[PDB]
RNA sequence: CGGAAGGGCACCACCAGGAGUGGAGCCUGCGGCUUAAUUUGACUCAACACGGGAAACCUCACCCGGCCCGGACACGGACAGGAUUGACAGAUUGAUAGCUCUUUCUCGAUUCCGUGGGUGGUGGUGCAUGGCCGUUCUUAGUUGGUGGAGCGAUUUGUCUGGUUAAUUCCGAUAACGAACGAGACUCUGGCAUGCUAACUAGUUACGCGACCCCGGUCGGCGUAACUUCUUAGAGGGACAAGUGGCGUUCAGCCACCCGAGAUUGAGCAAUAACAGGUCUGUGAUGCCCUUAGAUGUCCGGGGCUGCACGCGCGCUACACUGACUGGCUCAGCGUGUGCCUACCCUACGCCGGCAGGCGCGGGUAACCCGUUGAACCCCAUUCGUGAUGGGGAUCGGGGAUUGCAAUUAUUCCCCAUGAACGAGGAAUUCCCAGUAAGUGCGGGUCAUAAGCUUGCGUUGAUUAAGUCCCUGCCCUUUGUACACA
């Protein structure tokens, strides 16, 4: 009954898109859900030198990859839920779908 | 998955498969006209679309391009018979894109324009 | 024989074991979460990875 | 290159088989990761595939550690007139 | 540029005419003569003869002694 | 360009200061010297703890040797009465390299012998180049279309004056209409007792449990609403908006009330150029060199660490505002079991003083390490101005981990030996608010590994709200016999 989807992504909006269409899915198709959990987001470093060479001045490069994931708890049938994560994914998110 | 790799190694194993992808194909569909790549992974499948300017040119002879890029994509990255599947679309208003412009003058100064 | 001194050093660490995954070279690798590659041509697919310069 | 008649076989089969073939920059591996179950080394691979390239019968891309080869028609009729096949079966790439 | 120390020679091979002739003793009779041992090896069963050096047997190819 | 003038700006400039370096020891890099080799690039800002370069093997490009072809393809021979691969032996060698000699077996058209030709190269050339970075240049500058001036190179627009961090605006106007840059933008920091959220964060109430004399503590257990603390989404909030003055009453400036902010910090960053760095990042590359007795590739050892000398970035200190020994007590960035890949973070229980070892577990991560029980600091003894219980360089003896291999001690632990250094000359670096400085913790290099670098946290100030005096930069005018200026 007790059925956990979790929905890494990078982008935000895209994100929040697909976690409220999962909500209001669950709403249409009545089911007691739990609010989407929000994780601490992980922000990846990297800090290398600018220059492919050695021979310059001291400059350094931050790049970040920022990574997110909310989680989705549903009472409801597997059917039912692979039922409404088969519509509407869009390739900015990953879905893994946890049946315990 | 049994192997149980962290998303923190995952999300970077996904961009290094989408940039070794574009070097790729950059490499080999530079003269027929290449514009970039669109992967959405989906249990089970995976949709892979080339978007390209010449279609007809990057399809060839009967789709056999197209069949040797999927069995490229499988002997290389390890997928599953069947696992994976290219689409071929066509760039609208083509001039907008900077590195369909950019091999179609690369290649003007290979064929000897001035 | 050359069978058993062409290719019996042991290779199990250090540098010159692993490479870049584009170069090939032995030298300022990123091995940090499994890119195992050089900062140059990390620089040059940071765009096509997904790593941006936001701050 | 003094191969083994049977890896070389294998290898061209392998070739016939399906098409394209790809190989991995590594002279120093044991065995060939796609086809584990004979010997057929990657330096072995490498040198008959550019053995087949430098007489005009595959085409060459790479992609930063890896070759792979696109097998040609005068290809398609120089592994039929080696292993002496039939010329009604084809490749899986030729195949709909 | 010159050297001084001269070059080590390549292994120049010892080719042998008609080697076969040398293995078996023929009759005029219906039979045939064996001269040199033949390995028990598994890759090499019963076909395979051995060599006849000077003091002992060996095999080459499964790499099999048999001293004296 | 001016040691010419008129304005403005910058702690890579000064003033007032703060911590320093240069004075001693050690670490790292460079030059020099030595050497078979001590591989090499870079020499003011814009070279020197720089190539992410903390090299015992590899990396390795240097030296001494020893193997191998990984010389494709085409054309000629040669051969199936065998083209030719491999080989334990005894010698040689470094090696159980059939590398060569003595010696015969084996593989079966894959190969070998020559001519063309490619391939490979951390070889040369960055003064041939691409790309990338740095610098001119952190300042505010730059450029078209049309119209006007001049024969023309050129000029106006792009400015007399005020203002601004800004060619930012107001306003004049042979200019009008524009464009890049700045600004605008993105992320970060703070304020929202309000919205959304939550068994991978909790809160407060209860029910028990433990202890002390109704009450107090519990990160001991479980559940009842909720989000204040937790995290992350949509919003909002700050704009010189309100007031008092200065100012063409325009552009704007200062102070004050309300208030979490009345200049938080970074990224991005224009035209033009350097003959700045990189061929040692590339299967980016032109040309030249080599190509089998190899500048290709593999293996063993050495070197990259060598030490009369000088410089640079840093660490340790010169002590009593301190050291030692116990007790108390608080963090945030983070990271963590890998395609090849052989190497993870570690709780807990025993053995040992320690470095460490032995077994069960947990963790692909708000689950486990972990409430991250970090240092500085606080409290209480010992010390007593003595090169001292400051300082730990040098050196002897032993014990562990990593790795095939530590010797030129890889690192760590124990005992012992106990040097200079008593606040550092000329010279010079960086900085003004949670800043400098003290202090510790993570990532990268990492099998073993931080005196470096990159981030984060704790304690946390002196002095300044200005100036062109020096060093430089940006406008206008002036002069030039400079234009590689
Ligand atoms: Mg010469
Ligand atoms: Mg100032
Ligand atoms: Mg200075
Ligand atoms: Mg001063
Ligand atoms: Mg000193
Ligand atoms: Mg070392
Ligand atoms: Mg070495
Ligand atoms: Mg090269
Ligand atoms: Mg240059
Ligand atoms: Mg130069
Ligand atoms: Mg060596
Ligand atoms: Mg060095
Ligand atoms: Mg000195
Ligand atoms: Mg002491
Ligand atoms: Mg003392
Ligand atoms: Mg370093
Ligand atoms: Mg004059």
């Amino acid at each position: 009954h007790r059925i956990r989807i979790t929905l890494t992504s990078r982008n935000v909006k895209s994100l929040e898109k697909v976690c409220a269409d999962l909500i209001r899915g669950a709403k249409e198709k009545n089911l007691k859900v739990k609010g989407p959990v929000r994780m601490p987001t992980k922000t990846l470093r990297i800090t290398t030198r600018k220059t492919p060479c050695g021979e310059g001045s001291k400059t350094w490069d931050r790049f970040q990859m920022r990574i997110h994931k909310r989680l989705i708890d549903l009472h409801s049938p597997s059917e039912i839920v692979k039922q409404i994560t088969s519509i509407s994914i869009e390739p900015g998110v990953e879905v893994e779908v946890t049946i315990a | 998955m049994a192997v149980q790799i962290s998303k923190k190694r995952k999300f970077v194993a996904d961009g290094i498969f989408k940039a070794e992808l574009n070097e790729f194909l950059t490499r080999e569909l530079a003269e027929d006209g290449y514009s970039g790549v669109e992967v959405r992974v989906t249990p089970t499948r995976t949709e892979i679309i080339i978007l390209a300017t010449r279609t007809q040119n990057v399809l060839g002879e009967k789709g056999r391009r197209i069949r040797e890029l999927t069995a490229v994509v499988q002997k290389r990255f390890g997928f599953p018979e069947g696992s994976v599947e290219l689409y071929a679309e066509k760039v609208a208003t083509r001039g907008l894109c900077a590195i369909a412009q950019a091999e179609s003058l690369r290649y003007k100064l290979l064929g000897g324009l001035a | 024989g050359h069978q058993q001194l062409y290719w019996s050093h042991p290779r199990k660490f250090g540098q010159g074991s692993r490479s870049c995954r584009v170069c090939s070279n032995r030298h300022g690798l990123i091995r940090k979460y499994g890119l195992n590659m050089c900062r140059q041509c990390f620089r040059q697919y940071a765009k096509d990875i997904g790593f941006i310069k936001l701050d | 290159m003094l191969m083994p008649k049977k890896n070389r076989i294998a290898i061209y089969e392998l070739l016939f088989k399906e098409g394209v073939m790809v190989a991995k920059k590594d002279v120093h591996m044991p065995k060939h990761p796609e086809l584990a179950d004979k010997n057929v080394p990657n330096l072995h691979v490498m040198k008959a595939m550019q053995s087949l390239k430098s007489r005009g019968y595959v085409k060459e891309q790479f992609a930063w550690r890896h070759f792979y080869w696109y097998l040609t028609n005068e290809g398609i009729q120089y592994l039929r007139d080696y292993l002496h096949l039939p010329p009604e079966i084809v490749p899986a790439t030729l195949r709909r | 540029k010159s050297y001084t120390t001269p070059k080590k020679n390549k292994h120049k091979r010892k080719k042998v005419k008609l080697a076969v002739l040398k293995y078996y003793k023929v009759d005029e009779n219906g039979k045939i003569s064996r001269l040199r041992r033949e390995c028990p090896s598994d890759e090499c069963g019963a076909g395979v003869f051995m060599a006849s050096h000077f003091d002992r047997h060996y095999c080459g190819k499964c790499c099999l002694t048999y001293c004296f």
